[PDB]
């Protein structure tokens, strides 16, 4: 809980990714995850 | 007919987490990036750099949004152009065998975009932007950056020191799993 956004910013990119389709999917996944977290955070506000 | 002296290979083993056989394999990976620039005999102790453009386009880095920063951090002069020593050091730190405290230290350097020994709201803005390819709004980015500082700025100065960063990241269960390059 206490490092929710911190771990999203610093433990999200998988440095083993070496294919552009896999990379595209990961960017989409990360971005959607940030949006979900932002939605919950404003609700907490 | 040899790439290295025994002493040179002993020295690379001493300063990396690689076996002698791995140093040989990685040397050929480096030489193959620019075969008209990198000599095949390193007993001459050459002073040669592979340019960043060929490093960042390697299979192991080409899809990483932080590839330019990674090469900058490990390069001799901070411009991403790499000697053999720089290249070995980069893959050594990023290998699965590197200890977590060493990795956290270099992760800190990668994400400290302005190279001031701190991760501030501006450094965080760069990190979040690259992670989402600019698909969050500037306001959306600001919230994330502010939350990270709220969560992780332990000494309450508005920015992440190395100590702030290490306290946050050494807890994270997926740091070692994701901050890893295999070669
Ligand atoms: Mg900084
Ligand atoms: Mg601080």
């Amino acid at each position: 809980n206490t490092f929710n956004f911190s771990w999203k910013v610093f433990c999200s990119w998988d440095y083993l990714i070496g294919n552009p389709e896999t990379a595209d999917n990961k960017f989409n996944s990360i971005t959607m995850n940030f949006k979900e977290a932002i939605i919950e955070e404003r609700a907490a506000q | 007919q040899t790439v290295f002296t025994h002493e040179q290979l002993e020295a690379y083993q001493d300063c990396t987490f690689f076996t002698r056989k791995e140093i040989m394999r990685l040397f050929y990976r480096y030489q193959d990036l620019a075969p008209q620039l990198v000599p095949l005999d390193y007993t001459t102790c050459p002073d040669v750099k592979v340019p960043y453009e060929l490093i960042g386009s390697m299979p192991e880095l080409k899809d990483n949004p932080f590839r330019q920063r990674i090469a900058q951090v490990f390069s001799e002069d901070g411009d991403g152009h790499m000697t053999l020593d720089n290249f070995l050091d980069m893959f050594s730190v990023m290998s699965e065998m590197a200890p977590r405290d060493l990795k956290a230290y270099y992760a800190f350097k990668i994400y400290d975009f302005n190279n001031d020994d701190y991760i501030c709201a501006w450094d965080l803005e760069q990190t979040v932007t690259k992670l989402t390819r600019g698909e969050l709004s500037a306001e959306e980015v600001s919230l994330v950056c502010e939350k990270v500082l709220d969560e992780a700025d332990g000494d309450h100065d508005g920015r992440l020191s190395l100590e702030d960063f290490q306290n946050m990241i050494l807890r994270a269960p997926d740091f070692l799993s994701t901050f890893h390059i295999r070669i």
